[PDB]
């Protein structure tokens, strides 16, 4: 009963943690950003490749804090900061500055939210025109090995909601993700060879197990 | 103790106290109706599927590593089955496989056979693409390697990692059957259509790849055949299409 | 080229005289992505989401 | 690098008119979806 | 006042005031079950042999003796059905004939359409064998004569005795239609099997042989279009071919 | 289902960022001011504009943060900032400067809020004297042309609700929209031209489609 799917994979994990400024001189260091795909965070990686097909829904909660940069201007009075939080489907469009008309589109879903309250949340059905998520592939997209187009599930921008030329400070952003009403099917062996990429299945051959002295050995009894 | 069965213009014979694996417990079937009720429209040419078609025979010897095969594109030359994957732009079939080998009782050996779905492989270098012709000659078996592989573009196809960072043990998990020769040596294995879709390309995706791995290694003496061959039929099951009007 | 701001876009020019085998037009049926579906009233709704299937009529 | 279906048209005859008629001709096309269609995942729109 | 036929992924359009031609009062069947019970296996496709096939435009000018068109070989590279020609080595089809032009009210002629059952036509030299080639080339419609021929392997192709030595207006003893430009454009023709056997090889013979033959000659005037399109659209019916298992 | 009017239409999105000080020399830069039109916010517009008349409810949350000044005083320990969030109904009066009797009448409804707690949020009903908003209209004020008087909806004004003699600080407020129980009527085809103002319907000519090689061009078959 502790063996059942739902005890084995509906747990939390922090899976991305980036920084992002209020102002700066790079303008890519005002925004984070995150690309959603299962095969870059090691933890639920591994549990995932017992099974082939999987479908869930998915639960994000965020955890943000802030600091002042130690550069030169003290006795700072600010109010508490706003961030915005703004979460992208398959097939939607892509900002590339914290001052784009994309940020404001009225298809993606966003959150904003004030520091000292509860830590913001926000909820993802299972988003495919396929019937199921697919751990392997053995094809061409259609031409790059082992990727196909149906796993896309979207992507992740946080940004500081202030006004016009602001203060400096710099935040930081956790990503913590949950995996519920989960399903799976078809059952593979193991992974017996440690990751090389986030992409393939590339690997180093490795030996099947650990020696002993002999065939008849056996430790001795306590 | 012999029956004999036909498909169509083809006859085989096997033993009727063969045991037979039906692969997840799933006979092979149509989709029923109305899934994609309303354009989506299928077919079934049902002629010159459901019959045999016999791939050529591997030898094995002292020292053979294994074999495989990848299917679709292994029947992608073999008669009107290959000429509606040319003609149909999407399509769905089941299988059945019938292994079979020849030998004496002065021979022994152990073999495994088993049909692995979506076996996605990793390429020799570590930083690289995998090229299709290293997964694929068509109708020829490719082969294992008893040591490590190097080069470019090459399949990482050391034997114990099975080409897929697995243990080679560990394929039971997959529907197989041994075949040890001082017993049976006839394998039959049942494959319905397992994928995310209902119906797909059949030149962009591997269904599954059948392997066949020695674990006993053949050995024989003084003035005995120094190889034993290995036979695959195949007959596609309830096989369907698009519609073309 | 030359005919994007006319209503000459609109039509598909038959040509007279004896040409019975030649090819009159050809497309794709790709409506969000195709340039010639685009911005029809189709296509302008096709573009606000992301996956969507279907047959048409035309 | 489409991987979609299309629609050609070919002269099967050649068109035929008597004395005093214009020469050129036109053809109008009309595009519409059926009763079935499905769309999902509310996003931005790329055209403005 | 237009009605439109879907078969398979094909999509035609004519005029439901259509006057239909069954050729001798039969439609195409296949043949029933125990004519040759025993071991005689038959098998149907059904699946991309029922759908349209459209064959090229001929043009129509002022000197046109006629175009005719030997089925099956007319077929032989359209898709699935010329698949099946090959794989198998006997069959039987029935097929359905759209002949369809495009024309004004400001030109005038009038065409036959027929369908000639075993059209054994003569050498053009009398002592003489015909070749293979100047009875057919597939897809492209040959051409009759407004004079006499001559040199050697040519058909007689003068358009009054139509390649066979009979007189040409006495070809409505077989299934026609009449095109009168003043009127329809349209004529259809629905052909079943006939042999004097049950199925036969599609390579060998020659099952019938459609004819377009104009008796009152095209005319336009001043600015008109100096040619009219005729388009041949063929769907072949019930077709049935041998056990392969 | 997803395709329904509402699930179209009834999402958030900022349409006014302003920013207001609690002591100046300038006393516009004292309170905060937003006429509620829609027409000024592209996000919705666009989407609006498939449409001749609405009628619908309104959402409003806002989100305030503040700062202090780098000019000279440090070593401050001021308590929360108290901010004023007045509405203004179509036909009440509207103030001049932060010390004006009209911040005080009964008929504005007004909000008050400190800093640290949830954001503040009201809802406004359908008010028009009419029976639904006007997308479009063809004709005269009684003279402007487009413009109709019963698409006034109103304002909003917020200040500091300090003492006085107060400390130097300056505040940015995020005022988010949304909008419910939306119904529609007598659709129209959409805006094939870029917007130029946000009083007219203004543009310049534009091609109707992107061109090609031929009539005939169809890209290859992979």
């Amino acid at each position: 009963s502790e063996s059942s799917i739902e005890n084995f994979l509906c747990r939390s994990a922090c899976v991305y943690m980036g920084e992002y400024h209020t102002t700066n001189t790079d303008t890519s260091k005002l925004f984070a950003s995150w690309t959603i795909n299962a095969r870059r965070m090691v933890q639920m990686r591994r549990k995932l490749e017992l099974f082939t097909y999987v479908r869930f829904d998915m639960e994000v909660t965020f955890v943000i804090t802030s600091k002042q940069d130690q550069g030169t201007q003290l006795g700072q009075d600010m109010p508490p900061l706003t961030h915005q939080i703004m979460y992208i489907p398959p097939g939607g469009p892509i900002p590339k500055s914290v001052t784009d008309y994309t940020w404001q589109t009225s298809t993606n879903p966003s959150i904003f939210w004030t520091e000292g309250n509860a830590p913001p949340r926000m909820s993802i059905p299972f988003i495919s025109i396929g019937n199921a998520y697919s751990n392997f592939y053995d094809g061409w997209s259609h031409g790059v090995y082992g990727y196909n187009t149906l796993n896309h599930m979207g992507q992740i921008y946080v940004r500081h909601v202030n006004g016009s030329s602001p203060l400096p400070m710099t935040s930081t952003v956790r990503m913590y993700f949950k995996p519920k009403h989960v399903k799976v099917w078809v059952p593979r062996p193991p992974r017996l060879c440690q990751y090389k990429n986030a992409s393939t299945v590339n690997f180093t051959p490795t030996n099947i197990t650990e020696k002993r002295q002999s065939i008849n050995y056996i430790p001795e009894t306590v | 103790r012999v029956r004999s069965i036909t498909l169509g213009n083809s006859t085989i014979t096997t033993q009727e106290s063969a045991n037979v694996v039906v692969a997840y417990g799933r006979w092979p079937e149509y989709l029923k109706d109305n899934e994609a009720t309303a354009e989506d429209q299928p077919t079934q040419p049902d002629v010159a599927t459901c019959r045999f078609y016999t791939l050529e025979s591997v030898t094995w010897e002292r020292d053979s590593p294994g074999w495989w095969w990848k299917f679709p594109d292994a029947l992608k030359d073999m008669g009107l089955f290959g000429q509606n994957m040319y003609y149909h732009y999407l399509g769905r079939a089941g299988y059945t496989i019938h292994v079979q080998c020849n030998a004496s009782k002065f021979h022994q050996g152990c073999l495994m056979v088993v049909c692995v779905p979506e076996a996605e492989m990793g390429c020799s270098q570590v930083d690289g693409t995998v090229n299709e012709h290293s997964l694929s000659e068509g109708e020829t078996a490719k082969k294992f390697a008893s040591t490590s592989t190097n080069g470019t573009n090459t399949v990482q196809s050391i034997v114990t990692n099975a080409g897929m960072g697995v243990g080679v043990g560990n394929l039971t998990i997959f529907p197989h059957q041994w075949i040890n020769l001082r017993t049976n040596n006839c394998a039959t294995i049942v494959m319905p259509y397992i994928n995310n879709v209902p119906m797909d390309n059949m030149f962009r995706h591997h269904n599954f790849t059948l392997m066949i791995i020695p674990f006993v290694p053949l050995d024989y003496s003084s003035d005995s055949s120094t190889y034993v061959p290995i036979t695959v039929t195949v007959a596609p099951m309830c096989a369907e299409y698009n519609g073309l009007r | 080229e030359g005919k994007l701001d006319t209503m000459e876009i609109y039509r598909i020019p038959v040509q007279s005289g004896n040409h019975q085998s030649s090819q009159v037009f050809g497309f794709q049926v790709q409506p969000g992505l195709d340039n010639v579906f685009k911005h029809t009233l189709l296509g302008e709704i096709l573009n606000y989401y992301a996956h969507w299937s279907g047959s048409i009529k035309l | 690098y489409t991987s979609a279906g299309n629609v050609t048209c070919w002269y099967q005859t050649g068109i035929v008119v008597p004395a005093g008629t214009p020469t050129s001709c036109s053809i109008m096309c009309f595009v519409s979806a059926c009763n079935d269609f499905s769309v999902r995942l509310l996003k931005d729109t790329p055209f403005i």
